[PDB]
C-alpha cells in the first residue's frame, strides 16, 4: 500500500494532468536555484561558453567585414588588433568577457560597431554574471542538508503517562547548531467519511501536541519525547491494539520547522509512521546520563523502546473503565 | 507458420550473411543493432502476447451478449430497458476497440522500429561497400549485391 | 589549416574591398550567425527546462510546420551534400560551403525541440524567440539569393535550387510563425485566448493516446514506448489499457454514420456503400495517399541502386564561379554515390514511416467502422418482430462485420498495387529494354496462378470442414458415454470408428496440403524464374545490351519490389469480394 | 460593482492624496529591486554607460588639458598613454572601470590628477558594481512567480459537514517544493453598520479557520479544502442561501503565507470570493486517488463542485431546528 510521506521526508504523491501556463518556467530563478549542484554547474558552464561563442561570432564578422582578416597588415588600422582567425576572435572575446583581457587584441578607436559591441558585451557580461553569483548564493544557504539531520525514532510508541494513553516518538538534532524557534506539527493523515456523505481521500487532522504552555514549539538540543494525550476530542480516540497492522488505513506525519541558528533560513523535516510502523505497550528507552561533569546523550540506544505492562484496550474504553471504578 | 518462420529467419541471416562478405567491415556494427534488435523483439513480444490474450477474451463478451439479446428480445423490450442494453453494449464494443486499437499500435511500434533499424544497416552497408569500391579493390557487383 | 574561406592566393577570399556583402562566403558567413543566435538563446532555456504531468497541448499551425521543419532538414542534408561535393577540388577545405548549412541543421532541430518544449509548457511568450529567428534565417538567407543573382549563378547550378527552397521554407515558418501570434495573441495584446487542453486528454483513463501527439511521435508511435516498458515489469490489465477517446468512439462513429444515412437517404446495399464513404472516406482516403507515397519512395530504391553502380562501376568538376567557389550541377550532384547512398537512406525511412502510418490509419478507421457497424445492427435488433435466426445474427456480428473490417484494412492495398505494378514493371522496362518485359510478364503470371491456388485451397478447406464436423460429434459421443463404454469396455470399438472418420478427414487433408505446398512452391520459385529467363534471354536470345552490375541488379532489386503485391493481390480481391458479399448479407438483414 | 481583491490576489484598492514627504524614493533600493525587470536591465544599463561616459569625460578633458592631444609625441610624456580621441578616452574609461584594461592606454606615473581620478574611477566602479550585484541578488530572491502556482478553488461551497454549515475551498500547491510553516487567514470584507451608528465601508472581520489544534496553519502537499464552520460567534451567521447573488455587498478574502522551501523566502497567495462565487449546496469532488504505488493527485477535477441535498436556510435557522427538535 501506498504512504502520504516516506520515512525521510520526501512525500509521495504524485500530480496528473496539471495544467500549466508557462508558471515553471515563468520562475526561472527558483528553477535555476533548485537544479541539482551538477545540473547548476552545466547551466553555469552552459551560459558562459555560450555567450563568449556569441561575442566572438560578433567580432569575427566585424573583423571580417571590416577587411581586417586579409593580409596587408601595414597599410590600414585594424577594427580591434590582431584578430587573426576566429581563434583570435574567441580568444579576444573571452579576454573581455570575463575581464583579464591580456591586451595582445585590444579594441583600438578605429571603428564604431566595435565599440559598441564591446559596450554591449561588457554589460551582458556583467548581467549573466550577477545573476549567476546571485542564484549561487541563493544555492549556497540552501538548508536541505541540515533537514537531514534532524532524525525521529523509526518506531513511535502508545504507552500510559499520568494514567491516560499517549503517542509518543522522540527526535533528536544531531549538531551543535541550535534551529531556532522549532515548532512541531502532527497530523493523523486518515480517509474520513463525513456522517453527510462525503468521504475525502487522504483527510489530515491537526493532532495538538501536549505542552504545559499549550503550543507546538520545542527546544531541541538533547533528544527529546514529542508525546500526545490521546484523552478525548481528537483523533485516535478509538484506536485499538488490534488495528495496528500493515494494511490499517492509518498514518500519521510529524513536521516540524524552524531557523537554522547559522544561515538564518527557515528549514522543515518530517517523517511518517504507518499502523504497523506504532509500537503498542512500549516505552522509551533513557537517552541522557550524566556523565563526568555533562548531559552525556548516547544516541546508540535512540529507538530502542522498551516494552512496558500497559492496559492494551482502546482509550475509550479506558475512560470508560475509569468511569465506571468511580461509580 | 512453422514453414514460413524457417524462411524467414534463414532469409535474414542470409542477407546478413551476404553483406558481411561484401563488407567485413559491416560485421562490427551489426552486433549493436543485433543488441537493439532483440531487445526490441523481447519488449514487443510479451506487450503483444498481453494485448492478443486481452483482445480475444474481450470478444466472448461481445458475441455472447449479442446471442442473449436475441434470445430475450421480447423480455428486454418488454421491460422497456433497451436504453440500458444499448449502453452495455457501447461498453463491450470500447472494451473490445480499444484492445484491438492497442494491439494494432504494438504492431506498428515494432515495425516502424525494424525498419529503421532495416534503414541503417542499408546505410551502413551502402557508405562502406562504396568507401570499399572506391579506395580499395572491392568489385562493382558485389557492392549491388549487398546493397539490394 | 581549416580556413572559412579557405586560404587561396594568400587568402585573398577575405578582401572585402568590393562591397562587403558581395563578398561571398561573407555572405555565406552571415547565414552561420542566426543558427547561432538561436542555439545560444535556446540551450539554456532548453536545459533549464530539462532539469508531474502536464496534458499538453497544440498550438495552431502544428502538423504544417513540423512538415516545414522534415522538408527543412532535408534540404539541409541536400546542401551539407552540395557542399562536401563542391570543395573535393581545391587543396584547402573551403569551410563556408558545408560548415553554415551543416549549422543550420543542429539550429533547425533545436527549433522543433525548442516549439516542442513551448507547446507541452503551453508558454506562448517564449515563442518570440523563434519570431526572431526565421526572420534572421529568411533576410540573410535572401541577401544570399540576391547576392547570387548578381553574378548569374542561375537555377544551371544545384546550389542555387537548394538556397532558393531555403528562401521559401524560411518565408513559409515565418508565415506560420505569425499565424500562431495572431490566432493566440501572447505578444502584447489583450492576451484572450486561453485553449483548455482536449478533454479526452484530461480523462485519467484514456492512455491511447495516439491522436494526442506531434506528428513525429503520430509516425513513430514514440509514447508505445512508455507503455510497453510498462508492460514489461507489471501485466497488462484493462485498467493498464485505457479508454477510448472521444473521436473513435461506439457512439461517435455511430452518430457520424447515422448522419451520413441520413444525408444518403435525402439523396439497399449501394445505400450502405455509400454511408460508409460519406462516414469514412476521408480518413480511408488519407490512408490510401500514405500508401502510394509509400510505393513510390519505395520504388526510389532500385534506381539508386542503379545510380551508385553506375556511379562505382565507372572510373571518374567544373563552373568554379563564385571567384574561386566551385559550383557542382544536378547531373553532377545525383552521380556522386555518397550523396546517391545518403539519399536512398533518407528515402527509405521516409517511405517505410509512411507505409507503417498508412497501415495504421488504415487499421484505426476500419475499427472504427467495426464499431459502428456493430451499434447499427444492434440498434436495429432492438426494433425487429418477434415473426422473425439467432445464429444468424450472431455470426453476422462474428464474421460478416470482420469481412468487412478487413475489406477496409486492405482498401488502400486495392488502389495502389495496380499503381506500384504497373509503375515497377515501367521502371523495369526502361532500365533493361525489351527483355524486362518478357521478365515482368513471368512474373506477373503470378498474380492469377495463386489466385486459383487460394480457391482451390477454399475448396478444399470447406471438404475438410465437413469430415472435421463429423469427426467432432463423434468424439462427442464417445466422450459424453464415456461412462458406459468404460463400464462395457466398448472403447476400443467406437475409437476404432473415430479412426476410420479420422483416416477420411486425412485423406480430404491431403488435398489441402498439396494445394498449401504448390501456394508455397509458386510463391517462391515464380521470381526465381523471372530472374533466370529475364536475364538469359537479355543476354542469348535477344542479344541485347551486355548486362552491366548497375542494370543488374537494379532490374533484381525491382524484382523483389513487385514480388509482394503480385502476391497479395489475389489475397485482396478475395476479401473485396467477401466483404461485398457481407455488405449485401447486412443490407439484407437491416431491410427486414 | 468593485471587489476588495481580484481573483488572481491582484489588490483592487485605489490610493489618493497621498502625501509624500520623498518617502517612496528616500527608498531607493526597494525600489530599484521592485522594478521590473526590463526597468532594472535598463536602470542597470544607464547606470553603467552614465559612469562610462562621465569618466572618458573627465579623461579627454585631462588629457587636453595636459597637452597631450596636441601632434608632437615623442618629446613629451602623456599623462596616460596614447589617448587620441575621445573615443580612446572612452575604450580607456571602459577598461579601467570593468578592469579590462589591455593596458594599451595605461596610466602612467607623470600627472597627479590622473592618479587621483583613477582612484575615484576604481573607487565608485566598485560601489556602484557592488550596489547593482545587491539589488539584483535581492531579485533573484523575489518570490512572486511562486505564489503564482498556489492555486485556489475558483468556486467556494456551503455544505453540511457533521451536522453544521461549513463554507469550504480547496487550495493547491502544484511545486514540489513545500511552501514551509503555511499559515491560512481569512476574512469576510463586508460594510458593517455599527448599533453605535458608525459605518465602515471595507471592514474585514477575521473568520477562525477549523483546526483541531484550533490554529490557523496546513500541511500543504496535496491539494486540501480549507473549511470554516458557521456554528455562531464569527460572521456568515446569517447567510441565507437567497443573498448569494452578484450585487450582495459580501466577499472573502484568503491569504496563505509561508517561506519557500527553498530560497526561505515568506511569500503570500491570496484570492477573493464574491456573494456570486460561493456556491450553495454543493460540495468538492474528491481528487486523490490510490494509484499503482502512491498517491495520485487529479488536478482535473480540482474546482468541480459537485452538488448534494443541504438544508437551504440560513444556519441560524439550522440551529433553532435543531433546538426545538431537541425540545
Ligand atoms: C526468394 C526471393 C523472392 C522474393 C522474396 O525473397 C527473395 O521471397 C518472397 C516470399 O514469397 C515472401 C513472402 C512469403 C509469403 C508471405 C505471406 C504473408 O501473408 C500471408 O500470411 C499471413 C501473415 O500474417 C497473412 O495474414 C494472416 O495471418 C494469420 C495470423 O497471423 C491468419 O491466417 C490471419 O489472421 C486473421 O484472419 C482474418 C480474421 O478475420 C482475423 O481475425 C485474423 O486475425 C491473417 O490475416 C489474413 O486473414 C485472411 C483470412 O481470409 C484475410 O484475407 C486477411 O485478414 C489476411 O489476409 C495471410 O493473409 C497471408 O496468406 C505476408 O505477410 C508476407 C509474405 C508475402 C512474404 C513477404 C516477403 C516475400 C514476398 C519474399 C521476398 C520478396
Ligand atoms: C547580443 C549580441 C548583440 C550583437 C550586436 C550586434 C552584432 C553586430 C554584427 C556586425 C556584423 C557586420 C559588421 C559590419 O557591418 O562591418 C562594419 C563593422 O561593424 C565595418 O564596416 P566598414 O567600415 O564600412 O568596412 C570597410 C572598412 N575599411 C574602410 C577599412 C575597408
Ligand atoms: C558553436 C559555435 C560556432 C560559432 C561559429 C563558428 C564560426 C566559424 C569558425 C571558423 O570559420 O573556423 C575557424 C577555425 O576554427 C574553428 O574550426 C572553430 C569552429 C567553431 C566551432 C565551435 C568551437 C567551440 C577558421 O578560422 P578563420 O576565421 O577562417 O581564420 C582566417 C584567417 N586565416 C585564413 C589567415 C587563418
Ligand atoms: C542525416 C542523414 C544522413 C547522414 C548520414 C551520415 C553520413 C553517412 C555517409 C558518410 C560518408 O560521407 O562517407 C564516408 C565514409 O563513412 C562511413 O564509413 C559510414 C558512416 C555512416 C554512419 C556514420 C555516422 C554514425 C553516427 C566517406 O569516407
Ligand atoms: C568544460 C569546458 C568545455 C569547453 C568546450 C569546448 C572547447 C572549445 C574550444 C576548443 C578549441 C577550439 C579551437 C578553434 O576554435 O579553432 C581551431 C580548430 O581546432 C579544432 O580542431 C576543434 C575545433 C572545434 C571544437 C568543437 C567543440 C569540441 C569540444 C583552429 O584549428 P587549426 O589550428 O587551424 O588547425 C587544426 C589544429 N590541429 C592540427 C591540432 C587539429
Ligand atoms: C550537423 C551534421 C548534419 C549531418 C547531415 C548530413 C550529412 C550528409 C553527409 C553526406 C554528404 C555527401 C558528401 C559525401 O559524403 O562525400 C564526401 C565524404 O564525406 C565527408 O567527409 C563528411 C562526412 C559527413 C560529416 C557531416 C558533418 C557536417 C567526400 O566526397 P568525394 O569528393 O566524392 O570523396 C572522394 C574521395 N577523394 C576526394 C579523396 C577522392
Ligand atoms: C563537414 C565534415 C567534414 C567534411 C570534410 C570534407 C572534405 C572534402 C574532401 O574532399 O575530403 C578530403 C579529405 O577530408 C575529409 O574528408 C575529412 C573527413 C573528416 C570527417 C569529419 C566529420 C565531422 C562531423 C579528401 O582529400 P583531398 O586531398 O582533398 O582530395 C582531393 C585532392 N586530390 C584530388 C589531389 C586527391
Ligand atoms: C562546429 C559547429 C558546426 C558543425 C558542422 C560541421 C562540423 C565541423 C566541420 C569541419 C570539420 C573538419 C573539416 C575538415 O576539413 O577536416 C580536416 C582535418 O581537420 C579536422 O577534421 C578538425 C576536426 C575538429 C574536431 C572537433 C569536431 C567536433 C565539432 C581535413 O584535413 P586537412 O585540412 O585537409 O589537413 C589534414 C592535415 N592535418 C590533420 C594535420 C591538419
Ligand atoms: C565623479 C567624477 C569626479 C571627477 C573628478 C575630478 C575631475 C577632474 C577634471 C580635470 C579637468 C582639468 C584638468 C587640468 O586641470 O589639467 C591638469 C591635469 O589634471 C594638467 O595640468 P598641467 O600639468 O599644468 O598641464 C601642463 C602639462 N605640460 C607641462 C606637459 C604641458
Ligand atoms: C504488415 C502487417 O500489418 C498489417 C497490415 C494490414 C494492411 C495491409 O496492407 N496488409 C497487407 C500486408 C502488407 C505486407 C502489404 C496485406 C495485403 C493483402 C492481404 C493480407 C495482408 N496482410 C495483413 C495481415 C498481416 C500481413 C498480411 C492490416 C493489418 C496488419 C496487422 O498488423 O495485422
Ligand atoms: N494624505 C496623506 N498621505 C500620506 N501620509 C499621510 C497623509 N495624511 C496623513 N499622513 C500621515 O499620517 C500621520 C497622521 O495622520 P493625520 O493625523 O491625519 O495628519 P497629521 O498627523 O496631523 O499630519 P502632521 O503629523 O502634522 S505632518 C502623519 O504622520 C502623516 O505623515
Ligand atoms: N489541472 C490543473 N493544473 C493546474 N492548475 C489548475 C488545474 N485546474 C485548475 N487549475 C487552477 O485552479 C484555479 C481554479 O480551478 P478550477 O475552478 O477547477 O478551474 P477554472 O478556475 O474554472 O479555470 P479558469 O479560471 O477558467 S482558466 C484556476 O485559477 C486554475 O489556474
Amino acid at each position: 500500500r501506498a504512504r502520504f510521506v516516506s520515512k525521510k521526508g520526501n512525500c509521495n504523491v504524485a500530480h496528473k494532468n496539471i495544467r500549466e501556463q508557462g508558471r515553471f518556467l515563468q520562475d526561472v530563478f527558483t528553477t535555476l536555484v533548485d537544479l541539482k549542484w551538477p545540473h547548476t554547474l552545466l547551466i553555469f558552464t552552459m551560459s558562459f561558453l555560450c555567450s563568449w561563442l556569441l561575442f566572438a561570432m560578433v567580432w569575427w564578422l566585424i573583423a571580417f567585414a571590416h577587411g581586417d582578416l586579409a593580409p596587408g597588415e601595414g597599410t590600414n588600422v585594424p577594427c580591434v588588433t590582431s584578430i587573426h582567425s576566429f581563434s583570435s576572435a574567441f580568444l579576444f572575446s573571452i579576454e573581455v568577457q570575463v575581464t583579464i583581457g591580456f591586451g595582445g587584441r585590444m579594441v583600438t578607436e578605429e571603428c564604431p560597431l566595435a565599440i559598441l559591441i564591446l559596450i554591449v558585451q561588457n554589460i551582458v557580461g556583467l548581467m549573466i554574471n550577477a545573476i549567476m553569483l546571485g542564484c549561487i548564493f541563493m544555492k549556497t544557504a540552501q538548508a536541505h542538508r541540515r533537514a537531514e539531520t534532524l532524525i525521529f525514532s523509526k518506531h513511535a510508541v502508545i504507552t500510559l503517562r499520568h494514567g491516560r494513553l499517549c503517542f509518543m516518538l522522540r527526535v533528536g538534532d544531531l549538531r551543535k547548531s541550535m534551529i531556532i524557534s522549532a515548532t512541531i506539527h502532527m497530523q493523523v493523515v486518515r480517509k474520513t467519511t463525513s456522517p453527510e456523505g462525503e468521504v475525502v481521500p487522504l483527510h489530515q487532522v491537526d493532532i495538538p501536541m501536549e505542552n504545559g504552555v499549550g503550543g507546538n514549539g520545542i527546544f531541541l538540543v538533547a533528544p527529546l519525547i514529542i508525546y500526545h494525550v490521546i484523552d478525548s476530542n481528537s483523533p485516535l480516540y478509538d484506536l485499538a491494539p488490534s488495528d495496528l497492522h500493515h494494511h490499517q488505513d492509518l498514518e500519521i506525519i510529524v513536521i516540524l520547522e524552524g531557523v537554522v541558528e547559522t544561515t538564518g533560513i527557515t528549514t522543515q523535516a518530517r517523517t511518517s509512521y504507518l499502523a504497523d510502523e506504532i509500537l503498542w505497550g512500549q516505552r522509551f528507552v533513557p537517552i541522557v546520563a550524566e556523565e563526568d561533569g555533562r548531559y552525556s546523550v548516547d544516541y546508540s540506544k535512540f529507538g530502542n523502546t522498551i516494552k512496558v505492562p500497559t492496559p492494551l484496550c482502546t482509550a475509550r474504553q479506558l475512560d470508560e473503565d475509569r468511569s465506571l471504578l468511580d461509580a | 507458420t512453422l514453414e514460413c518462420l524457417s524462411r524467414s529467419t534463414l532469409l535474414c541471416v542470409s542477407a546478413l550473411t551476404v553483406i558481411s562478405y561484401v563488407t567485413p567491415v559491416f560485421l562490427v556494427a551489426l552486433l549493436p543493432l543485433a543488441v537493439v534488435c532483440y531487445f526490441i523483439q523481447k519488449y514487443f513480444r510479451v506487450a503483444s502476447r498481453d494485448l492478443q490474450q486481452l483482445d480475444d477474451t474481450t470478444q466472448l463478451p461481445l458475441l455472447s451478449h449479442f446471442a442473449e439479446t436475441v434470445e430475450g428480445l421480447t423480455t428486454i423490450r418488454a421491460f422497456r430497458y433497451e436504453a440500458r442494453f444499448q449502453q452495455k453494449l457501447l461498453e463491450y464494443t470500447d472494451s473490445n476497440n480499444i484492445a484491438s486499437l492497442f494491439l494494432t499500435a504494438a504492431n506498428r511500434w515494432l515495425e516502424v522500429r525494424m525498419e529503421y533499424i532495416g534503414a541503417c544497416v542499408v546505410l551502413i552497408a551502402a557508405a562502406t561497400s562504396i568507401s570499399n569500391s572506391l579506395h580499395r579493390e572491392l568489385s562493382a557487383g558485389l557492392v549491388g549485391l549487398g546493397l539490394t | 589549416p581549416l580556413a572559412f574561406c579557405g586560404t587561396e592566393n594568400h587568402s585573398a577570399a577575405y578582401r572585402v574591398d568590393q562591397g562587403v556583402l558581395n563578398n561571398g562566403c561573407f555572405v555565406d558567413a552571415l547565414n552561420v550567425v542566426p543558427h547561432v543566435f538561436l542555439l545560444f538563446i535556446t540551450f539554456p532555456i532548453l536545459f533549464i527546462g530539462w532539469g508531474h504531468h502536464s496534458t499538453w497541448l497544440h498550438f495552431p499551425g502544428h502538423n504544417l510546420r513540423w512538415i516545414l521543419t522534415f522538408i527543412l532538414l532535408f534540404v539541409l542534408v541536400c546542401e551539407i551534400a552540395e557542399g562536401i561535393l563542391s570543395d573535393g577540388v581545391t587543396e584547402s577545405r573551403h569551410l563556408h560551403l558545408y560548415m553554415p548549412a551543416g549549422m543550420a541543421f543542429m539550429a533547425a532541430i533545436t527549433s522543433v525541440v525548442y516549439y516542442h518544449n513551448i507547446e507541452t509548457s503551453n508558454f506562448p511568450k517564449l515563442l518570440i524567440a523563434l519570431l526572431i529567428y526565421w526572420t534572421l534565417a529568411f533576410i540573410t538567407k535572401t541577401i544570399k539569393f540576391v547576392k547570387f543573382y548578381d553574378h548569374a549563378i542561375g537555377f544551371s547550378q544545384l546550389r542555387f535550387c537548394l538556397t532558393g527552397l531555403l528562401v521559401i521554407l524560411y518565408g513559409m515558418l515565418l508565415l506560420v510563425e505569425v499565424n500562431v501570434i495572431r490566432v493566440r495573441r501572447y505578444i502584447f495584446f489583450k492576451t484572450p485566448r486561453e485553449v483548455k487542453p482536449p478533454e479526452d486528454l484530461q480523462d485519467l483513463g484514456v492512455r491511447f493516446l495516439q491522436p494526442f501527439v506531434n506528428l513525429l511521435s503520430k509516425g513513430t508511435y514514440w509514447w508505445m514506448n512508455a507503455f510497453i516498458k510498462t508492460a514489461h515489469k507489471k501485466p497488462i490489465d484493462l485498467r493498464a489499457i485505457g479508454k477510448l477517446p472521444i473521436a473513435m468512439r461506439a457512439l461517435t462513429n455511430y452518430q457520424r454514420l447515422c448522419v451520413a444515412f441520413d444525408a444518403q437517404a435525402r439523396k439497399g446495399a449501394r445505400a450502405i456503400w455509400r454511408a460508409l464513404c460519406h462516414a469514412f472516406g476521408r480518413r480511408l482516403i488519407l490512408s490510401s495517399t500514405f500508401r502510394i507515397l509509400a510505393d513510390l519512395l519505395g520504388f526510389a530504391g532500385p534506381l539508386c541502386i542503379f545510380g551508385i553502380v553506375d556511379h562505382l562501376g565507372k572510373e571518374n568538376q567544373p563552373k568554379t564561379q563564385f571567384l574561386g567557389v566551385y559550383f557542382v550541377s544536378s547531373q553532377e550532384f545525383l552521380g556522386n554515390a555518397y550523396v546517391l547512398a545518403v539519399l536512398l537512406f533518407l528515402a527509405l525511412l521516409l517511405q517505410r514511416t509512411f507505409l507503417q502510418a498508412s497501415y495504421y490509419v488504415a487499421i484505426e478507421t476500419g475499427i472504427n467502422l467495426r464499431g459502428a457497424i456493430q451499434t447499427k445492427i444492434y440498434n436495429k435488433i432492438m426494433h425487429l418482430s418477434t415473426s422473425n435466426t439467432a445464429g444468424q445474427i450472431c455470426n453476422l456480428v462474428a464474421i460478416d462485420t470482420n469481412q468487412l473490417m478487413w475489406f477496409f484494412f486492405l482498401c488502400p492495398n486495392l488502389w495502389a498495387m495496380p499503381v506500384q505494378i504497373i509503375v515497377g514493371v515501367i521502371l523495369l522496362y526502361y532500365i533493361l529494354g525489351v527483355s524486362a518485359l518478357i521478365g515482368a510478364a513471368v512474373i506477373i503470371l503470378l498474380a492469377p496462378v495463386q489466385y486459383f491456388v487460394a480457391t482451390k485451397l477454399s475448396q478444399a478447406q470447406r471438404s475438410t470442414l465437413e469430415h472435421s464436423n463429423e469427426r467432432l460429434k463423434q468424439t462427442n459421443e464417445m466422450l459424453r458415454g464415456m461412462k458406459l463404454l468404460k463400464l462395457y469396455a466398448w472403447e476400443s470399438i467406437f475409437c476404432s470408428r473415430v479412426e476410420v472418420t479420422r483416416r477420411k478427414e486425412m485423406t480430404s487433408l491431403r488435398a489441402f496440403a498439396v494445394y498449401t505446398s504448390i501456394s508455397i512452391f509458386m510463391n517462391t520459385a515464380i521470381p526465381i524464374a523471372a530472374v533466370l529467363i529475364t536475364f538469359v534471354g537479355h543476354v542469348s536470345f535477344f542479344k541485347e545490351s551486355d548486362l552491366s552490375p548497375s542494370v543488374a541488379f537494379a532490374s533484381l532489386s525491382l524484382f523483389h519490389i513487385l514480388v509482394t503485391p503480385l502476391f497479395l493481390l489475389s489475397s485482396v480481391v478475395r476479401s473485396t469480394v467477401k466483404a461485398l458479399v457481407s455488405v449485401q448479407k447486412l443490407s439484407e438483414f437491416l431491410s427486414s
